[PDB]
């Protein structure tokens, strides 16, 4: 179906403890494929998926230099932000950047992104037009003015519409075994006595990819308010897990149905407790 | 500065079967700032050589990390994860429950 | 693949 590529970047200052730590990772869909950590000894961007390993040394050299350059410009930008926000040099601060693209089933650009946050809050974002900016505050407006003067958006647009989509297409082909495979959830319901009067029914979804996915109904009515739904969580082997639970009075289990939607499933699943 | 306390889940990669090797995971998410310390514990003692993912973040800018180690669950061994973050006065201990 | 970014905040 549709796909995405994202590059995530975080720099965290540590006054009195050297220069900021810089960590960047790249994803295609919900698959990590590259990483760089500035605190590694002679840091390089490293592969994290089999299908990127085939890129040649010139790829890794360029990626590594881009990462080092970004670490360095983030250092300067963190200093700038102290000025813009009238902050002291004493505290640790955080600068985040995400950029990338979404493509449709046929591979055309659906949306591009390039956005920043400072101390966990929106700072500046390239709008969906890939031509104008949204600044969160009067500090980010200073950046906006500079980036309007320098015609930054047009340069970003050219990358997002061109290389970002082209390289994502390449990765999807090279990674077609995995990136183009949905693994459906393995599903079951478990029963957990609380007392002789009631028990928890827990509906499990295990081993699924991608992460997007669970509801309980009682007599066909969504039990939104009474369902404990955990955040989708990584298994550590590419796949994800999730569960949803409801407390059920003794003898009432057959009123309850668990409903599962996942792109890996041809039709939504309906499940019940099976003693 | 606005801070966000971590969500914490501790769980296994595969459904637990006593005596069978598995992975113990502690997933911390939804937090800000990114500074965090996580231990995995066996019978109250820190497990050595625990690995973790590289720092990443969600759409809303909040951070997430996975800490993990091989383990072989048994009937009597107790596992847990201990999380410290600036939002916590006291580090939080979450016990592993094979049914969650 | 990544792009370069020459423009400071």
């Amino acid at each position: 179906g549709s796909h995405s590529m994202r590059y995530f970047h975080t720099s965290v200052s540590r006054p009195g403890r050297g220069e900021p730590r810089f960590i960047t990772v790249g994803y295609v869909d919900d698959t990590l494929f590259v990483r760089f950590d500035s605190d590694a000894a002679s840091p390089r961007e490293e592969p994290r998926a089999p299908w990127i390993e085939q890129e040649g040394p010139e790829y890794w050299d360029r990626e590594t230099q881009i990462c080092k350059a970004k670490a360095q410009t983030d250092r300067e930008d963190l200093r700038t932000l102290l000025r813009y926000y009238n902050q002291s040099e004493a505290g640790s601060h955080t600068l985040q950047n995400m950029y990338g693209c979404d493509v449709g089933p046929d591979g055309r650009l659906l949306r591009g992104y390039h956005q920043h946050a400072y101390d966990g809050k929106d700072y500046i974002a390239l709008n969906e037009d890939l031509s104008s900016w949204t600044a969160a505050d009067t500090a980010a407006q200073i950046t906006q003015r500079k980036w309007e003067a320098a015609r930054v958006a047009e340069q970003l647009r050219a990358y997002l519409e061109g290389e970002c989509v082209e390289w994502l297409r390449r990765y999807l082909e090279n990674g077609k075994e995995t990136l183009q495979r949905a693994d459906p959830p393995k599903t079951h319901v478990t029963h957990h006595p609380i007392s002789d009067h009631e028990a928890t029914l827990r509906c499990w979804a295990l081993g699924f990819y991608p992460a997007e996915i669970l509801t309980w109904q009682r007599d066909g009515e969504d039990q939104t308010q009474d369902t404990e739904l955990v955040e989708t969580r990584p298994a550590g082997d590419r796949t994800f897990q999730k569960w949803a639970a409801v407390v059920v009075p003794s003898g009432e289990e057959q009123r309850y149905t668990c409903h599962v939607q996942h792109e890996g499933l041809p039709k939504p699943l309906t499940l019940r407790w099976e003693p | 500065m606005i801070q966000r306390t971590p969500k914490i889940q501790v769980y296994s990669r595969h459904p637990a079967e006593n005596g069978k090797s598995n992975f113990l995971n502690c997933y911390v998410s939804g937090f800000h700032p990114s500074d965090i310390e996580v231990d995995l514990l066996k019978n109250g003692e820190r497990i050595e050589k625990v690995e973790h993912s590289d720092l990443s973040f969600s759409k809303d800018w909040s951070f997430y990390l996975l800490y993990y180690t091989e383990f072989t669950p048994t009937e009597k061994d107790e596992y847990a994860c201990r999380v410290n973050h600036v939002t916590l006065s006291q580090p939080k201990i979450v016990k592993w429950d094979r049914d969650m | 693949r990544r792009r370069w970014h020459r423009w400071r905040l």
